[PDB]
Protein backbone atom coordinates (compact mmCIF):
# COMPACT_ATOMS: atom_id res chain seq x y z
CA UNK A 1 0.00 0.00 0.00
CA UNK A 2 2.01 2.97 -1.66
CA UNK A 3 5.29 0.61 -1.89
CA UNK A 4 6.63 1.52 -5.49
CA UNK A 5 9.73 0.55 -5.20
CA UNK A 6 9.39 -2.77 -2.67
CA UNK A 7 6.59 -3.90 -5.23
CA UNK A 8 8.85 -3.67 -7.95
CA UNK A 9 11.81 -5.37 -6.30
CA UNK A 10 8.96 -8.41 -5.10
CA UNK A 11 7.68 -8.68 -8.91
CA UNK B 1 15.18 -38.29 8.49
CA UNK B 2 16.17 -35.37 6.27
CA UNK B 3 13.10 -36.25 3.55
CA UNK B 4 13.96 -35.16 -0.15
CA UNK B 5 11.65 -32.17 -0.39
CA UNK B 6 13.55 -30.91 3.10
CA UNK B 7 17.09 -31.35 0.95
CA UNK B 8 15.58 -29.26 -2.13
CA UNK B 9 14.74 -26.33 0.49
CA UNK B 10 17.80 -26.35 2.14
CA UNK B 11 19.61 -26.22 -1.93
CA UNK B 12 17.20 -23.88 -2.87
CA UNK B 13 18.19 -21.02 0.28
CA UNK B 14 22.06 -22.08 -0.04
CA UNK B 15 21.93 -20.92 -3.89
CA UNK B 16 19.65 -17.79 -3.46
CA UNK B 17 21.78 -16.37 -0.43
CA UNK B 18 25.04 -16.98 -2.43
CA UNK B 19 23.63 -14.68 -5.14
CA UNK B 20 22.36 -11.70 -2.86
CA UNK B 21 25.88 -12.23 -0.32
CA UNK B 22 29.11 -11.35 -2.35
CA UNK B 23 31.48 -12.22 1.03
CA UNK B 24 34.07 -10.07 -1.85
CA UNK B 25 32.06 -6.70 -0.97
CA UNK B 26 32.70 -5.37 -3.97
CA UNK B 27 29.67 -3.58 -4.34
CA UNK B 28 30.46 -1.24 -1.59
CA UNK B 29 32.58 1.00 -3.70
CA UNK B 30 29.33 2.18 -5.13
CA UNK B 31 28.09 3.81 -2.09
CA UNK B 32 28.58 7.08 -0.84
CA UNK B 33 32.32 7.35 0.95
CA UNK B 34 32.67 6.67 4.83
CA UNK B 35 33.73 9.69 7.09
CA UNK B 36 35.19 8.76 10.13
CA UNK B 37 36.79 12.40 10.66
CA UNK B 38 31.27 15.36 12.96
CA UNK B 39 28.21 14.07 13.49
CA UNK B 40 26.45 11.90 11.06
CA UNK B 41 29.36 11.21 9.36
CA UNK B 42 29.02 8.14 8.60
CA UNK B 43 24.87 8.03 7.41
CA UNK B 44 25.46 9.13 4.20
CA UNK B 45 27.58 5.29 3.82
CA UNK B 46 25.60 3.72 6.00
CA UNK B 47 22.31 4.32 4.58
CA UNK B 48 23.70 3.39 1.50
CA UNK B 49 24.81 0.29 2.90
CA UNK B 50 21.50 -0.48 4.07
CA UNK B 51 19.69 0.50 1.13
CA UNK B 52 21.43 -2.16 -0.94
CA UNK B 53 21.58 -4.45 2.13
CA UNK B 54 17.34 -3.93 2.26
CA UNK B 55 17.46 -4.56 -2.09
CA UNK B 56 19.72 -8.07 -1.16
CA UNK B 57 17.08 -9.34 1.44
CA UNK B 58 14.18 -8.54 -1.18
CA UNK B 59 15.94 -11.03 -3.71
CA UNK B 60 16.83 -13.82 -0.84
CA UNK B 61 13.01 -13.56 0.11
CA UNK B 62 12.24 -14.33 -3.15
CA UNK B 63 13.42 -17.56 -3.56
CA UNK B 64 12.14 -18.76 -0.41
CA UNK B 65 9.42 -21.77 -1.18
CA UNK B 66 5.84 -20.58 -0.51
CA UNK B 67 6.94 -16.83 -0.36
CA UNK B 68 5.30 -16.12 -4.01
CA UNK B 69 1.82 -17.80 -3.04
CA UNK B 70 1.76 -15.16 -0.56
CA UNK B 71 -0.14 -11.81 -1.88
CA UNK B 72 1.83 -9.39 -3.21
CA UNK B 73 0.55 -7.25 0.08
CA UNK B 74 1.61 -9.60 2.23
CA UNK B 75 4.56 -10.16 0.89
CA UNK B 76 5.73 -6.67 1.02
CA UNK B 77 4.10 -6.86 5.24
CA UNK B 78 6.77 -9.14 5.67
CA UNK B 79 9.08 -7.36 3.94
CA UNK B 80 8.64 -4.29 5.61
CA UNK B 81 8.80 -5.50 9.05
CA UNK B 82 11.77 -8.07 9.06
CA UNK B 83 13.73 -6.17 6.40
CA UNK B 84 15.94 -4.60 9.30
CA UNK B 85 16.14 -8.16 11.31
CA UNK B 86 17.59 -10.15 8.33
CA UNK B 87 20.06 -7.13 7.64
CA UNK B 88 21.33 -7.74 11.36
CA UNK B 89 20.91 -11.36 10.73
CA UNK B 90 23.07 -11.84 7.77
CA UNK B 91 25.78 -9.19 8.53
CA UNK B 92 27.08 -11.48 11.31
CA UNK B 93 28.46 -13.09 8.09
CA UNK B 94 30.80 -9.77 8.20
CA UNK B 95 31.19 -9.28 12.01
CA UNK B 96 33.97 -10.75 13.86
CA UNK B 97 34.61 -11.18 17.33
CA UNK B 98 38.12 -10.75 17.18
CA UNK B 99 37.35 -6.35 17.88
CA UNK B 100 34.02 -6.89 17.75
CA UNK B 101 33.52 -5.15 14.44
CA UNK B 102 31.66 -5.90 10.76
CA UNK B 103 35.07 -6.55 9.07
CA UNK B 104 34.17 -6.15 4.35
CA UNK B 105 37.39 -6.39 3.19
CA UNK B 106 39.04 -3.20 4.25
CA UNK B 107 39.92 -1.02 6.89
CA UNK B 108 37.78 1.28 4.63
CA UNK B 109 34.66 -0.94 4.96
CA UNK B 110 34.75 -2.08 8.67
CA UNK B 111 32.48 -0.58 10.97
CA UNK B 112 32.46 -0.67 14.62
CA UNK B 113 30.31 0.54 17.13
CA UNK B 114 31.64 4.17 17.14
CA UNK B 115 30.78 3.97 13.34
CA UNK B 116 27.14 2.95 13.70
CA UNK B 117 27.26 6.19 16.38
CA UNK B 118 28.35 8.46 13.92
CA UNK B 119 25.46 7.25 11.77
CA UNK B 120 22.54 8.58 14.30
CA UNK B 121 22.04 5.57 16.76
CA UNK B 122 23.56 5.18 20.62
CA UNK B 123 24.40 2.79 22.62
CA UNK B 124 20.73 1.50 23.33
CA UNK B 125 20.68 -0.07 20.33
CA UNK B 126 24.33 -0.93 19.24
CA UNK B 127 25.06 -2.42 23.08
CA UNK B 128 22.14 -5.13 22.53
CA UNK B 129 23.05 -5.19 18.30
CA UNK B 130 26.67 -6.22 19.45
CA UNK B 131 25.47 -8.82 22.31
CA UNK B 132 23.21 -9.99 20.03
CA UNK B 133 25.86 -10.66 17.04
CA UNK B 134 28.08 -12.20 20.12
CA UNK B 135 25.85 -14.84 20.84
CA UNK B 136 24.63 -15.56 17.47
CA UNK B 137 28.41 -16.19 16.16
CA UNK B 138 29.08 -18.40 19.20
CA UNK B 139 26.44 -20.51 17.82
CA UNK B 140 28.72 -21.30 14.87
CA UNK B 141 26.01 -22.13 12.95
CA UNK B 142 26.38 -24.25 9.77
CA UNK B 143 25.63 -22.22 6.46
CA UNK B 144 22.43 -24.45 5.88
CA UNK B 145 20.96 -23.12 9.46
CA UNK B 146 22.15 -19.59 8.79
CA UNK B 147 19.80 -19.27 5.62
CA UNK B 148 17.33 -21.29 7.19
CA UNK B 149 16.92 -18.59 10.06
CA UNK B 150 17.35 -15.84 7.62
CA UNK B 151 14.35 -17.39 5.88
CA UNK B 152 11.98 -18.32 9.28
CA UNK B 153 12.44 -14.63 10.21
CA UNK B 154 11.26 -13.42 7.09
CA UNK B 155 8.36 -15.49 6.91
CA UNK B 156 6.98 -15.12 10.32
CA UNK B 157 2.82 -15.19 10.75
CA UNK B 158 2.63 -12.58 13.64
CA UNK B 159 4.33 -9.52 12.05
CA UNK B 160 1.30 -6.84 12.43
CA UNK B 161 -1.29 -6.16 8.94
CA UNK B 162 -0.65 -10.16 7.77
CA UNK B 163 -4.25 -10.95 6.01
CA UNK B 164 -3.45 -14.43 5.34
CA UNK B 165 -1.94 -15.61 8.98
CA UNK B 166 -2.04 -19.47 8.25
CA UNK B 167 -0.57 -19.30 4.96
CA UNK B 168 2.69 -17.63 6.19
CA UNK B 169 2.20 -20.21 9.32
CA UNK B 170 2.07 -23.30 6.91
CA UNK B 171 5.15 -21.87 4.68
CA UNK B 172 7.31 -21.22 8.05
CA UNK B 173 6.55 -24.80 9.78
CA UNK B 174 7.96 -26.05 6.43
CA UNK B 175 11.46 -24.30 6.76
CA UNK B 176 10.92 -24.82 10.94
CA UNK B 177 10.40 -28.30 10.94
CA UNK B 178 12.96 -28.25 7.97
CA UNK B 179 15.52 -26.60 10.09
CA UNK B 180 14.68 -29.13 13.70
CA UNK B 181 15.63 -31.99 11.26
CA UNK B 182 18.85 -30.84 10.08
CA UNK B 183 20.03 -29.71 12.83
CA UNK B 184 18.90 -33.21 14.68
CA UNK B 185 20.46 -35.30 10.80
CA UNK B 186 23.75 -32.91 10.38
CA UNK B 187 24.69 -31.07 13.22
CA UNK B 188 26.69 -33.21 15.29
CA UNK B 189 26.67 -32.89 19.45
CA UNK B 190 27.52 -31.04 21.11
CA UNK B 191 27.02 -27.77 18.90
CA UNK B 192 23.75 -29.05 18.38
CA UNK B 193 22.57 -28.83 22.18
CA UNK B 194 19.31 -26.84 22.35
CA UNK B 195 20.18 -25.31 18.97
CA UNK B 196 16.95 -25.05 18.09
CA UNK B 197 15.61 -23.00 20.41
CA UNK B 198 18.69 -20.91 20.85
CA UNK B 199 17.76 -20.10 17.26
CA UNK B 200 14.68 -18.95 18.17
CA UNK B 201 15.45 -17.20 20.97
CA UNK B 202 17.88 -14.81 18.73
CA UNK B 203 14.11 -14.27 16.39
CA UNK B 204 13.13 -13.21 19.71
CA UNK B 205 16.09 -10.93 20.91
CA UNK B 206 15.79 -9.32 17.39
CA UNK B 207 11.90 -8.42 17.82
CA UNK B 208 13.57 -6.09 20.42
CA UNK B 209 16.13 -5.10 18.13
CA UNK B 210 14.02 -3.78 15.83
CA UNK B 211 11.35 -2.05 18.17
CA UNK B 212 14.56 -0.18 19.24
CA UNK B 213 16.02 0.40 15.61
CA UNK B 214 12.28 1.44 14.60
CA UNK B 215 12.29 4.08 17.28
CA UNK B 216 15.72 5.91 16.83
CA UNK B 217 15.08 5.75 13.27
CA UNK B 218 11.52 7.61 13.74
CA UNK B 219 13.75 10.01 15.68
CA UNK B 220 16.36 10.47 13.11
CA UNK B 221 14.09 10.78 10.26
CA UNK B 222 12.07 13.44 11.78
CA UNK B 223 14.84 15.69 11.24
CA UNK B 224 14.26 16.52 7.64
CA UNK B 225 18.33 17.33 7.02
CA UNK B 226 19.09 13.51 8.22
CA UNK B 227 16.21 12.35 6.15
CA UNK B 228 17.91 13.98 2.98
CA UNK B 229 20.81 11.54 3.67
CA UNK B 230 18.70 8.21 3.03
CA UNK B 231 18.19 7.02 0.53
CA UNK B 232 14.48 6.57 -1.37
CA UNK B 233 14.00 3.22 -0.85
CA UNK B 234 15.40 3.26 3.33
CA UNK B 235 12.12 5.66 3.42
CA UNK B 236 9.72 3.59 1.78
CA UNK B 237 10.70 0.54 3.85
CA UNK B 238 11.50 1.66 7.27
CA UNK B 239 8.95 4.94 7.57
CA UNK B 240 8.77 8.48 6.46
C1 LIG C 1 26.24 -7.11 3.42
C2 LIG C 1 26.32 -6.95 4.73
C3 LIG C 1 25.10 -6.76 5.58
O1 LIG C 1 23.92 -6.74 4.77
C4 LIG C 1 25.20 -5.47 6.40
C5 LIG C 1 26.56 -5.31 7.04
C6 LIG C 1 26.70 -4.84 8.29
C7 LIG C 1 25.56 -4.45 9.12
C8 LIG C 1 25.73 -3.53 10.09
C9 LIG C 1 27.07 -2.87 10.32
C10 LIG C 1 26.93 -1.36 10.55
C11 LIG C 1 25.75 -0.97 11.44
C12 LIG C 1 24.48 -1.59 10.89
C13 LIG C 1 24.27 -1.16 9.45
C14 LIG C 1 23.22 -1.39 11.71
C15 LIG C 1 22.62 0.02 11.68
C16 LIG C 1 22.01 0.33 13.04
C17 LIG C 1 21.61 0.28 10.57
C18 LIG C 1 21.23 1.75 10.55
C19 LIG C 1 20.21 2.08 9.46
C20 LIG C 1 19.69 3.51 9.58
C21 LIG C 1 18.96 3.91 8.30
C22 LIG C 1 20.84 4.49 9.83
O2 LIG C 1 18.77 3.60 10.66
C23 LIG C 1 22.29 -2.53 11.29
C24 LIG C 1 23.21 -3.64 10.75
C25 LIG C 1 24.61 -3.09 10.98
C26 LIG C 1 27.81 -5.68 6.25
C27 LIG C 1 27.64 -6.95 5.42
O3 LIG C 1 27.72 -8.10 6.26
C1 LIG D 1 27.14 -20.58 -9.63
C2 LIG D 1 25.91 -19.73 -9.82
N1 LIG D 1 25.67 -18.94 -8.62
C3 LIG D 1 25.48 -17.50 -8.74
C4 LIG D 1 26.79 -16.86 -9.16
C5 LIG D 1 25.61 -19.56 -7.36
C6 LIG D 1 26.05 -18.87 -6.24
C7 LIG D 1 26.02 -19.44 -4.97
C8 LIG D 1 25.53 -20.73 -4.82
C9 LIG D 1 25.48 -21.35 -3.58
C10 LIG D 1 24.98 -22.65 -3.49
C11 LIG D 1 24.54 -23.33 -4.63
O1 LIG D 1 24.11 -24.50 -4.51
O2 LIG D 1 24.59 -22.75 -5.87
C12 LIG D 1 25.07 -21.47 -6.01
C13 LIG D 1 25.12 -20.86 -7.26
Amino acid sequence: KNHPMLMNLLK
Amino acid sequence: KLSEEQQHIIAILLDAHHKTYDPTYADFRDFRPPVRMSPLSMLPHLADLVSYSIQKVIGFAKMIPGFRDLTSDDQIVLLKSSAIEVIMLRSNQSFTMDDMSWDCGSQDYKYDVTDVSKAGHTLELIEPLIKFQVGLKKLNLHEEEHVLLMAICIVSPDRPGVQDAKLVEAIQDRLSNTLQTYIRCRHPPPGSHQLYAKMIQKLADLRSLNEEHSKQYRSLSFQPENSMKLTPLVLEVFGN
